[PDB]
RNA sequence: CGAGAGGUA
DNA sequence: TTACCTCTCG
């Protein structure tokens, strides 16, 4: 039902939402850093994280609509779980001018940069619940207030 | 394409104590400043009068009523050829009482004092600049503690280079003795600290290019020996390890932003225009005086009396002075984010009061409940009734309710056709129900659309665009098909109307807003508009069919329907003439190409004659055939209620492209 | 009503802006790697360019 | 031009997401990157890098030209992050007439000398000595930005040496006074050094530099520094891909070789040696990827063949694995990455001390005299009695005389050491010079040259 | 005008 | 949760 939905959308535990997912999160994590080096590693793994997860959180919401008979299209669901899904923590190593210790940056930006820069930015995704996502925007005014 | 480029932005900053002023700031024809206001009084003691230097007044605040100076004579505004803009005898601002609305005025502090919001929250932005503990500079602020190296910007003689120190035993009163009178005082302003002028002093001379050399170095050496040793300890490696970059940022923004760190311990304090705070006589409304007053006149008190006391007594001790410093800050930080600290500072019979910042928080915070959505003119409401006859673009709207919503528009049409002289007269002929009145108002609706919602409006199409009817009678009456988008039932639902002022607004409502083009929902695509309940049982009813074997007959059919009509006309004729019944089987000649929806199946008798003509017996259709193999007829079996169907929605396709023409 | 204000918040600010954002990218669909009935392959498609 | 960057990316939005005829060029994203760089009033440094990222993406469209390396090297150092800057400079340098453009008549806070006197302040001379050499084939005069510190002796000839902001022994004692009047006196002005609240940088260095200035570091601390990470890395490399490696002998090595390097931040030496990491190669990490070198749809959990469901998938390919040095197609880059840095003596930086000081003299710069005694001292704390001709020569060809006890304990060492010739050289250069020897130093020098003979 | 209470759909 | 209505009370 509805709890279950909140649930999904609101990412308090990444966990939560399935078992089989976070142990293919922290296990990738661990193992791409030794097969891969500096400039493609943090890249390719964020890429793989960003493709399961958007698969099985509009999987789970759906199923639960498919069950009590609501029909609702996927591109809707879809516009919500980018932006849930979209940006990236660099991290407590990575100090330079250019980007501070803990960040939220987006994902299409770490990637063009790190192509760009030899500097190391090491980066890994952070799923971002409904709430939280608003209070990081552009727009003090009203998206955040 | 080359887009239209608009470039429009909205700055937020803290200010400077040389803005507040100016925001209230003017100076009369007699060269005289104006804009502080001393005195704690509102009003006038039984007078209701505006008392000079009160939370009120006029010269300050502007005029209250327009053109009536403090005088009491009249001069008028619209004309500033020979107008004092002040007189002599006051200062007047004669134009507007609206001024009273924006205009603002400043209250002078004698001590320094401290925003709430910097220091409350757990990462405090002062502390992150001051990069000392927490406590030491909180300390300070709320007891009596007394910092003894406030100023690294200056040499000083004296040179203990102490933190806040409880202890002021130390001999300060020889040291005095020795020195000239205030030689200890510019001793004393390097050297000894207290208040939060300290605080203003420490953040004012800081070197910020520095700063962010030292944490960088700092940051840098711990983490020696990071995460290698027991829990307790790696948590707080890294608690240390982020307040410094928090603090890095911190100092890296107010580098290039034009905002100065002083500015957070506060000098000026700025007031609330007059009207803002009603504080209209609680005559029997009894919360009319705004507790915004309430909590201004005690800042305005207690500053007072400190501005006394050092002037009165310089010869009375700093526990003196001390004591109402503390109560000074109190009233201000109540002011600005009561709740903050817990405190509950409030009066017994009262509620904890309300601090500036629960007038912005929340539902009924400025935002959410005035910014996002607000009251508005022509509108009405009434309940809604079924309605069945009106077309789909139309809707029904009691008389009382139009009259109400279209008068504006009436008292012109009134005056263009000369059946009344002026303004005054068409509106007397208005209220008399005079019968003409009626005839312009059906006139004036004839083309103009109105709005219609309902209360819940969880989708779209909770709002919709009708061409209104009049009707008599008291209640609104919609389509039957139009309740499953407005999720609207006929037991007690009401709903609410708008009419669409401008030209721009009245082409969006029919070009883009009515039921016509809008019969499909946005989730995957479905109809939203279809047969629901009764009108569901009728077609059901018509095409339902009849019993076919045992039902129909008692005995078996092979010991031992009838009529044949040749135009569907005939047949629906005889039903009117009760001829035959809906369910009884006819048999109905067919022109065209075998339409009928049916099973495969092969024929159940085929009769082959020797001339050569073939019967062809399919259980819903004959099919005649001949040798040269050309369908001489075919016959349909049916009941007359398939037929009215069919009918229906043919005569509608043509009808609409005939009137098309 | 909460569920509904939060998700017009996160997404309130998307509107269509450009006939080509120039991607050459796409999901690919099968109707494999997942088991799915006809119904839900059709649905998906429908509509996509 | 406007002072508002925004107004430019807009422009800039509408050509990249349209149609053929309006997309951007080599020129197009020069003018961008100016906005952002030229700019008074807020970080824009991640928003340059990003714009770079784009350009690289479309590289088989875009090749940079020489505007984009001058504006690239501005950024970068204006925000010291001197890192990057000195790989694009490697590409400006190529290109002919380039100083000329980074220079832009000194009207932006002269983005050329900025750039010297950061690289200066890291420490990075191996690198001002590329790039002070790089000036002069083309002919344009050092900027007058190169400025003495309070301390008179600082200036980029003589900073790097490790004595740091002391001002440098001449046998006479600097005449305080005679300072003063030359800066400002009776009337005139002289950049008071007293702190004032205001902020605007009290060193005059720091300006034109958006935060603050490089902090200070010798060629010497540099160099234990650089010298650390490479072995760091392959201390890395060891950590998570070397527990295991291809010699059979490495049991006993790999217990000698951890500690050791930990050792070394705070036999096996050639096994060491033959350790390396392949980085900025694509190719290798290429050969990697294709991996020659409940119930929904679940990603494989090895990561190998994550890999496989990748490609088949389409998610990530080959095709993109490409940075800046595959797109804008640079090879100098390969051999610099490998090489192990070289480690610091004495000796080294006296090589390097006079190369530059007479590329400087050669472009027009005017030491002071502090700044040869610097130079002087550190050659006397490792013997380097060579030196000691050429730089006297320097000195007094620059119309400066030293003090004399200076003179003649060098004259001193020589004799000590046996380099008795060059004493010689050093009076019969005196002579013409002018300067006086000592007399009992000379009455010594003859007597050493009589036992030489 | 600030609180409280009873309803409606 | 939204909207709507009435009242009393200092
Ligand atoms: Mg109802």
């Amino acid at each position: 039902g509805l709890p279950k939905v909140e649930q999904v959308l609101e990412v308090r535990s990444v966990d939560s939402i399935s078992m089989n997912l976070e142990k293919r999160i922290e296990g990738w994590n661990k193992c791409i850093t030794r097969i891969l080096g500096i400039p493609w590693g943090f890249l390719i793994g964020a890429e793989l994280t960003i493709a399961q997860s958007r698969i099985s959180l509009v999987n789970k919401i759906q199923q639960v609509y498919r069950s009590q008979g609501v029909q609702i299209h996927n591109r809707h669901l879809e516009i919500i779980v980018r932006q849930i899904t979209s940006k990236v923590l660099v991290s407590e190593d990575g100090m330079s001018n250019v980007f501070s210790p803990g960040e939220l940056i987006g994902l299409l930006r770490a990637e063009r940069m790190g192509r760009a820069l030899e500097e190391a930015i090491c980066y890994r995704v952070v799923l971002l619940g409904i709430t939280r996502a608003s209070l990081n925007t552009q727009s003090f005014i009203s998206e955040a207030s | 394409m080359i887009d239209r480029y608009k470039h429009q932005q909205l700055r937020i900053g803290s200010v400077s104590p040389q803005q507040i002023s100016a925001w209230a700031t003017k100076i009369l024809p007699n060269g005289e400043i104006v804009g502080e206001v001393t005195k704690p009084y509102t009003f006038h003691y039984k007078t209701n009068k505006p008392e000079k230097d009160g939370l009120f007044c006029e010269r300050i605040f502007g005029p209250i009523k327009s053109g009536i100076c403090a005088c009491g004579n009249y001069r008028v505004i619209g004309d500033e050829k020979e107008d004092p803009k002040f007189c002599e005898q006051c200062g007047v601002e004669f134009v507007d009482s609206r001024i009273r609305r924006y205009q603002m005025g400043y209250i002078k502090l004698a001590c320094p004092v401290t925003h709430v919001w910097y220091l409350k929250r757990l990462p405090s932005y002062i502390a992150n600049l001051l990069d000392k503990p927490l406590k030491e500079l909180e300390g300070l602020v709320y007891c009596d503690f007394s910092f003894a190296r406030p100023i690294t910007k200056k040499p000083t003689f004296l040179r203990l280079r102490g933190l806040f120190e409880y202890e002021i035993q130390s001999w300060k009163y020889s040291i005095p003795l020795f020195f000239t009178t205030q030689g200890f005082d510019t001793f004393r302003n390097r050297e000894i600290s207290t208040g939060a002028g300290a605080i203003r002093e420490q953040l004012a001379d800081l070197d910020l290019r520095i700063i962010i050399e030292n944490s960088l170095v700092e940051w840098e050496e711990l983490g020696e020996e990071g995460h290698t040793g027991n829990e307790w300890e790696d948590r707080k490696v890294g608690r240390r390890k982020d307040f410094l970059v928090r603090r890095v940022e911190l100092a890296k923004h107010f580098i290039r932003t034009n905002i100065e760190p002083e500015w957070m311990v506060l000098c000026l304090l700025p007031v609330l225009p007059p009207e803002l705070r009603p504080i209209i006589q609680i005559d029997g409304g009894k919360l009319m005086s705004s507790d915004i007053n309430e909590l201004y006149r005690r800042v305005i008190y207690r500053n007072n009396t400190l501005t006394d006391l050092l002037t009165t007594s310089r010869s009375t001790p700093g526990e003196l002075v001390m004591c109402q410093e503390k109560l000074v800050q109190e009233a201000v930080d109540t002011l600005l984010d009561n709740g903050i600290r817990g405190q509950p500072m409030r009066d017994g019979h009262n509620k904890v009061y309300k601090s500036f910042s629960d007038v912005i928080e929340g539902k009924e915070g400025r935002f959410r409940e005035t910014l996002l959505g607000k009251r508005v003119d022509y509108s009405g409401r009434s309940v809604i009734v079924v309605g069945p006859s009106l077309s789909l673009h139309r809707c029904g709207l009691p008389r009382e309710i139009a009259i109400e919503l279209f008068q504006t528009f009436v008292i012109r049409g009134l005056i263009r056709q000369h059946l009344a002289s002026n303004i005054g007269v068409a509106k007397s002929k208005i209220r008399e129900k005079e019968p003409i009145v009626w005839e312009i108002l059906q006139e004036v609706m004839q083309g103009h659309p109105v709005l219609l919602n309902r209360a819940p409006t969880l989708h779209r199409l909770g709002i919709q665009a009708f061409q209104p009817v009049l009707v008599e009678g008291r209640a609104i009456c919609l389509h039957p098909l139009v309740c499953k988008g407005f999720n609207a039932d006929f037991d007690g639902d009401q709903m609410a109307v708008h009419v669409p002022l401008s030209l721009e607004a009245q082409v969006e409502a029919r070009l883009l807003m009515f039921s016509h083009m809008n019969l499909l929902s946005p989730a995957i695509g479905d109809p939203i508009s279809v047969p629901t309940q009764d009108m569901l049982i009728g077609l059901y009813v018509l095409t339902s069919g009849n019993h076919r074997g045992i039902c129909v007959n008692r005995y078996n059919p092979c010991n031992r329907k009838e009529p044949f009509f040749s135009n569907s006309y005939d047949a629906i004729g005889a039903y009117r003439q009760k001829r035959i019944n809906l369910d009884s089987p006819l048999w109905l000649r067919w022109r065209l190409d075998q339409r009928v929806i049916a099973s495969r199946e092969t024929p159940i008798e085929v009769h082959y004659e020797s001339l050569g003509t073939f019967y062809e017996i399919y259980g819903h259709y004959l099919i005649v055939r001949s040798l040269k193999k050309q369908i001489l007829f075919i016959y349909i079996r049916t009941t007359v209620g398939h037929i009215a169907l069919y009918r229906e929605i043919e005569e509608a396709i043509q009808g609409f492209s005939r009137a098309y023409s | 009503g909460y569920l509904t204000r939060r998700l017009v918040e996160v997404v309130q600010h998307i509107v269509v802006r450009r006939t080509d954002c120039g991607t050459a990218r796409g999901i690919s669909v099968s109707p494999r790697n997942g088991m799915m009935p006809e119904r839900i392959f059709i649905q998906t498609l429908i509509g996509r360019v | 031009t406007c002072g508002i960057p925004e107004i430019a990316f807009a422009t800039f939005e509408n050509m990249e997401y349209g149609e053929d005829h309006m997309k951007p060029d080599t020129e197009t994203y020069n003018w961008v990157i100016q906005a952002y760089t030229r700019a008074e009033s807020y970080d824009r440094v991640q928003d340059v890098a990003e714009l770079l990222g784009m350009m690289v993406e479309d590289h088989k469209r875009v090749q940079p030209n020489v505007r984009t390396y001058a504006l690239l090297v501005e950024c970068f150092t204006k925000y010291c992050v001197v890192r990057e800057a000195i790989r694009h400079f490697r590409g400006l340098k190529n290109f002919e007439g380039g100083t000329q453009v980074l220079y832009n008549d000194g009207k932006y806070g002269d983005p050329l000398s900025l750039y010297l006197r950061a690289l200066c302040r890291e420490g990075r001379i191996v690198e001002l000595l590329e790039a002070l050499e790089a000036m002069a084939k083309d002919n344009q005069p050092i900027p007058p930005r190169a400025m003495i510190l309070s301390r008179k002796y600082r200036t980029l000839v003589s900073s790097w040496i490790e004595p740091l902001q002391e001002e440098a022994e001449l046998g006479y004692e600097i005449d305080y006074i005679a300072r003063y009047v030359a800066e400002g006196g009776l009337t005139g002005d002289r950049k008071r050094w007293v702190p004032r609240r205001g902020k605007t940088p009290l060193d005059p260095d720091a300006e034109g530099f958006i935060y603050s200035n490089p902090r200070e570091t010798s060629f010497k601390q540099r160099c234990l520094e650089e010298w650390r990470l490479h072995h760091r890395k392959l201390l890395k490399t060891l950590h998570n891909e070397g527990p295991s490696i291809l010699g059979k002998i490495s049991e006993s090595d790999y217990i000698r070789l951890v500690e050791r390097l930990r050792k070394i931040i705070k036999e096996l030496d050639e096994l060491i040696s033959r350790i390396k990491l392949h980085e900025g190669n694509t190719e290798f990490w290429k050969r990697r990827f294709l991996g020659e070198g409940d119930d929904d749809d679940w990603f494989p959990l090895d990561i190998q063949e994550a890999f496989v469901e990748m490609r088949k998938r389409n998610i990530f390919d080959v095709s993109d694995m490409y940075t800046i040095t595959d797109a804008w197609g640079w090879t100098w880059e390969k051999e610099i990455k490998n090489k192990a840095p070289q480690r610091w003596s004495q000796e080294w930086e006296v090589e390097l001390g006079i190369k530059v000081m007479t590329k400087v003299i050669e472009l027009g710069g005017t030491p002071t005299i502090g700044d040869c005694a610097v130079i002087l001292r550190a050659a006397v704390r490792a013997p380097m009695p060579s030196a000691f001709l050429n730089i006297l020569q320097t000195t007094h060809s620059l119309g400066y005389v030293f003090g004399s006890p200076l003179y003649d304990e060098i004259i001193t060492l020589c004799l000590d050491l046996g380099e008795l010739d060059a004493a010689i050289a050093i009076v019969a250069d005196l002579e013409t010079s002018g300067i006086k020897v000592p007399d009992e130093t000379l009455d010594r020098v003859i007597s050493a040259r009589q036992s030489s003979d």
